[PDB]
């Protein structure tokens, strides 16, 4: 039950997962080649990992159980050029013969489920090899309709298959100002329709706010996609650190699910991580975790185009890694009580879900952020995403009424009722988030 | 009935029991390898009470450690006196209940309850003079507050005559971390009021305050707090174990420390709480300890003597102390605090004296109290619970767990009834 | 009548007898070359009982090992104490019976039964004080289940007065690679119930469970199971061989252990079954041995005291044990399990005490019982036979061999009659 299976869907999904396995093997001191290197060395074994994500073979080789699914042959060639393909199994990676469409009209259609059946039995075969499961992990992007399509469909298939394990879906949200592909408004609304069907936990991240942090905090002139994948690899390693390493307050993955979702339906909590500063600035500043908590509450450390100060505050998750001072977190919760900036509704106030990790944080040398011995992760629910979806819903309603792309959609196998149901679902989630916000 | 069984569970109760065993073996004298080192005969009696004599003069501490983590048992094994342990004495499960009382004692606790119950039954078959069960866990953590509650309920259903000494750590209001922490605490105590008969109020914020005012520690760590509570437990168990002028039993506390069987919460305090390095200036006398006991800064509940109304009190002492001194101190504190001391007793007094000297101190003192202040914490946790479940906040997961809101309302009503009983008896 | 003959057959009984001789030599003291090493006279007595005094003080064990494979005799020769053996003591044939009891005791056994009977007749002529015959085989394999059954029938027809104690390994219900295994087992027992006088229930699944719970073995290995059954056999034979407070004969077991002559099965258990490494924590006492014996986890039948009804029991001990302690334990277990203990006995007790200390242990214990679970196992194997031969699967082999469905139904009716005798006598 302790094992965790991760899925990599779409071009950005494989790039995020590759950085995830890169930082993973880097923390435990494992080379990307294999055998080993080295260990299973103090304490790279028990407590797991690396045995939850890195399955140990008969010879001791720690193979990362990941499924790289993408209908683009270029992405399959990219993940095969790296040494992690040698670490991976040829049956773990699923090669894409041809891209369905550009990019979601056919990815979520019958052409998508033709390959999903092959991946489904591969998951069943993988489940027969390694028993036990803690939660389903997903990595994809909303800009790539194939990643969001195959990821949402596979999420629904395993939900109807088991339905007992948690579902952690990482979805990359494009910026509301730039439109890398005009089909994205249709995909994001139809993706919210798939989440209304089945969704346990979805993480919304905006590339615009992340690139703004590299320009301001990391002092990067041109933030690349590799720095974004490394940052996501950092925020996901700190979240799973409660299961990997030891800590005074070990938080279960299902505990994150039963201490985050209040209402009969809410699936989209926001994530924030700190500190994210430059190398020279990290050598010049030696603040404690109290200042990191105060800076993590700011919208700058949110990595998303949403302001937690504007939206009302709900009970959040505050994870710590490294040397944690009980007085500092007591002083941290003392200052936020004295802040009284965000709307403290009568239900949350005594809530900042604490996760303590004795392992110090570790950052990749490629990332401009220096390796710090202390980190704070704030994962909160904020009504700002309802405003962001409303803008996306307004753009989607304008394009849908313009019928410039609906003709191609009904030719691919879509219907007018399907897009309206996704619109009615998205409008219901925004109304629900507003209703649960106005109850203060 | 001199033998006492010790139960350890939860993410904090494991270290609490480890520190308890450390303080016990430091009090009577014993090596971590089981070699007898005490002198001369009473230490063998304490070992027969709390330990088991294995082959080649070995001694194994009679403790039942259970938790949903192998890291916990590994860490308590890495302790000084933590190495030798019978594989049947400790049974740990997988993987986690996740700070939830319902899931803690419904799914993660129901799978390992049979094993630990068989273990405790075999121990009772091997322990003839068992009298009470020392429960050490944290009411803040839902996993511990569920597992220990389930174990206490099963022991009460199995051994209703045996005493239940619970040293659970109450959640702190300053800790604004998990809204499910005080809610799990109140759900667990709603059953512990009927499953347990002796509970001691221990607040984490109280421990932080007492280590920041006396020890002057920059970072309040569980180590020194567990050391303090283990010294308190060692004192209150050597009040009967170690020879003295008068020995106090758990049954003696059940028939003297509490007037009505509904009340089971007792506020504890220890002395002397001397500052680090100021031991040369401190003169161990009776008036200073008496003044320290009736102050809110030395209590670990932590209650204010000016706010609540004293329903009953008790003060136990270890070391060379005179009965006339403590009698005069009690008379003075009754003449000066007649408003706090309730009038229907009319004079509350329960003193035990141990002639033996405490470990490392010339004289030590413990204080137990029952006032009208625990109802204030009950009101606080009830208001937190009510304001936390008006939006179904973090609650639909609990509904899928199987619990209903009617049980929660009944728990709140029982807590309000207990508060009204503590207001009878008004403040 | 102190001398006992040993017969070994089957794919597992060969190693069982090898381990039996190994443990006998390890108990009394002897080299594999026949050199006497015991001290002083009781060891020579055991040697005259079990081994043969050859020239130059050589000692060769009186064992009749037979199997349809030269690899078996080669392996028991390459074993530690397996080098010297008279070529007449062992006779092996070719080639195989195809895991079929009928073929094994009709063709593969009929060609060597004359030779093995001549050998056993010469051995009985040379051995004046022979009392019992210890058979070691596995009821699972058809070849061994046929060979041992034929040998037991022939020895019963030749010397009906000599006792017949069999340690046949019962098949496991989990193993389903060959559906003919339990069917051959029940066809063998249908004749063994009349050809033998005492049989001991030994299940492969029970052995796997006990070794995985005590020794914590990953893969089921026959070595430790054979060593355990060897220790059991050594204990039950030294109950008479080695001096003690009272010696129990095979005739004594026959006239004190079974109420009616139709019953011949006995469920066995051994103690202490201590975990690996916990020997320092374990203290060899009488209550723990009694608990292990009356618990189902230490039984090798394997039976459940809560399910079956105790008809009769017996407990033998080796080492420094107290008669008053064992009497108190028997009284307590009778008062606590009077529901299992049947009322027409009314108090079943049969205790033998050996003053000598066990090899490597301060005290050891064996337990024999007759509950109502053997009839449940009979029902299970009969239902297996019925559900496997309703479809007439692999029945052409037996129709070509020559066995009859009327004979199968007669065997099933005899098993049902035994079940009624064990339910007479309700559960």
């Amino acid at each position: 039950m302790r094992e965790v299976i991760s899925i990599n869907v779409g071009q950005a999904g494989c790039q995020i997962g590759n950085a995830c396995w890169e930082l993973y093997s880097l923390e435990h001191g494992i080379k990307p080649d294999g055998h080993l290197e080295d260990g299973l060395s103090k304490p790279k074994g028990g407590e797991e990992g690396f045995s939850t994500f890195f399955h140990e073979t008969g010879y001791g080789k720690f193979v990362p159980r990941a499924i790289y699914v993408d209908l683009e042959p270029n992405v399959i060639d990219e993940v095969r050029n790296g040494p992690y393909k040698d670490l991976f199994h040829p049956e773990q990676l699923i090669s894409g013969k041809e891209d369905a469409a550009n990019n979601y009209a056919r990815g979520h259609y019958t052409v998508g489920r033709e390959i999903l059946g092959d991946v489904l039995d591969r998951i069943r075969k993988l489940a027969d090899q390694c028993d036990g499961l803690q939660g389903f992990l997903f990595t994809h992007s909303l800009g790539g309709g194939t990643g969001s399509g195959l990821g949402s469909l596979l999420l629904e298939e395993l939900s109807a298959e088991y339905g007992k394990k948690s579902k952690l879906e990482f979805a990359v949200y494009p910026a509301p100002q730039v439109s890398t592909s005009v089909v994205e408004p249709y995909n994001t609304v139809l993706t919210t329709h798939t989440t209304l069907e089945h969704a346990d936990c979805t993480f919304m991240v905006d590339n615009e706010a992340i690139y703004d942090m590299c320009k301001r905090n990391l002092d990067i002139p041109r933030p690349s996609f590799a720095n974004l994948n490394n940052l996501i690899a950092q925020v996901v390693s700190s979240v799973t650190a409660s299961l990997r390493f030891d800590g005074s307050l070990n938080v279960d993955l299902n505990e994150f699910q039963t201490n985050l979702v209040p209402y009969p339906r809410i699936h989209f909590p926001l994530v924030s991580y700190s500190p994210v500063l430059s190398k020279s600035k990290a050598f010049h500043e030696s603040n404690s975790v109290s200042e990191i908590t105060n800076a993590c509450f700011e919208p700058g450390n949110q990595m998303v185009k949403c302001d937690p100060r504007d939206g009302k505050y709900m009970a959040t998750c505050l994870l710590y890694r490294g040397d944690v001072v009980t007085r500092d977190v007591q002083r941290a919760v003392e200052q936020v009580k004295n802040k009284k900036t965000v709307q403290l509704v009568d239900w949350c106030p005594t809530g900042f879900k604490i996760g303590i990790c004795y392992e110090p944080p570790t950052a990749t040398p490629n990332s401009q952020l220096a390796t710090v011995d202390r980190a704070v992760c704030m994962l909160s629910n904020t009504t700002s995403i309802a405003e962001a979806w409303k803008r996306i819903d307004r753009k989607f309603d304008l394009m849908y009424a313009k019928r410039a792309f609906v003709h191609w959609y009904v030719g691919e196998g879509m219907e007018e009722g399907e897009f309206t149901e996704a619109r009615e679902d998205l409008a219901a989630l925004e109304r629900d988030y507003i209703e649960v916000g106005a109850d203060s | 009935m001199r033998e006492i069984i010790h139960i350890s569970t939860g993410q904090c109760g494991n270290q609490i029991g480890a520190a308890f065993w450390e303080t016990i073996c430091g009090e009577h004298g014993l090596d971590f390898n089981g070699t007898y080192h005490g002198h001369d005969d009473i230490q063998k009696e304490r070992l027969n009470v709390y330990f088991n004599e294995a082959s080649s003069g070995k001694w194994v501490p009679r403790s039942i450690n259970v938790d949903l983590e192998p890291g916990t048992i590994d860490a308590v094994r890495n302790s000084a006196i933590g190495n030798l342990f019978r594989p049947d004495n400790y049974i740990f499960g997988q993987s986690s209940a996740g700070n939830v009382w319902a899931k803690g004692h419904y799914t993660e606790g129901a799978e390992l309850v049979d094993s630990v119950m068989d273990v405790i039954r075999r121990e009772a078959e091997g322990c003839d003079s068992l009298q009470g069960f020392q429960i050490t866990h944290s009411l803040g953590g839902g996993t511990g507050s569920g597992m220990g509650t389930l174990l206490i309920s099963k022991i009460r259903e199995e051994f209703p005559d045996r005493m239940m000494a619970t040293f659970s750590v109450l959640p702190s209001p300053k800790t604004s971390d998990t809204v499910v922490e005080p809610y799990n605490a109140t759900l667990s105590v709603h059953q512990l009021v009927e499953h347990s008969d002796e509970t001691f109020c221990i607040d984490n914020e109280a421990l932080y305050d007492i280590c920041q005012r006396t020890l002057k520690l920059n970072q309040p760590s569980y180590g020194d707090l567990n050391n303090l509570v283990s010294s308190v437990m060692s004192g209150v168990t050597t009040s009967l174990r170690y020879p003295g002028q008068l020995n106090s039993d758990l049954r003696k506390l059940a028939v003297n420390l509490v007037p009505f069987p509904r009340l089971h919460f007792f506020m504890v305090g220890y002395a002397p709480l001397t500052a680090i390095g100021s031991q040369s200036f401190r003169s161990l006398t009776v008036p200073e300890l008496t003044q320290q006991m009736f102050d809110a800064k030395n209590m670990m509940a932590a209650a204010d003597p000016r706010n609540g109304r004293y329903l009953t009190v008790a003060a136990f002492f270890r070391g060379k102390v005179s009965v006339k001194e403590v009698e005069d101190e009690m008379h003075k504190v009754q003449s000066k605090n007649s408003d706090y001391f309730v009038e229907w007793i009319p004079n509350n007094v329960q003193t035990a004296v141990c002639s033996v000297a405490p470990q490392g101190l010339d004289m030590a003192a413990t204080f137990i109290a029952n006032s009208t202040s625990i109802q204030e914490l009950f009101k606080r946790v009830g208001d937190q619970f009510s304001a936390m479940f008006k939006r179904k906040a973090f609650l639909h997961w609990y509904t899928s767990e199987g619990m209903d809101e009617l049980e929660f309302s009944e728990a709140e009503s029982n807590m309000n009834d207990l508060v009204s009983e503590y207001q009878q008896y008004q403040e």
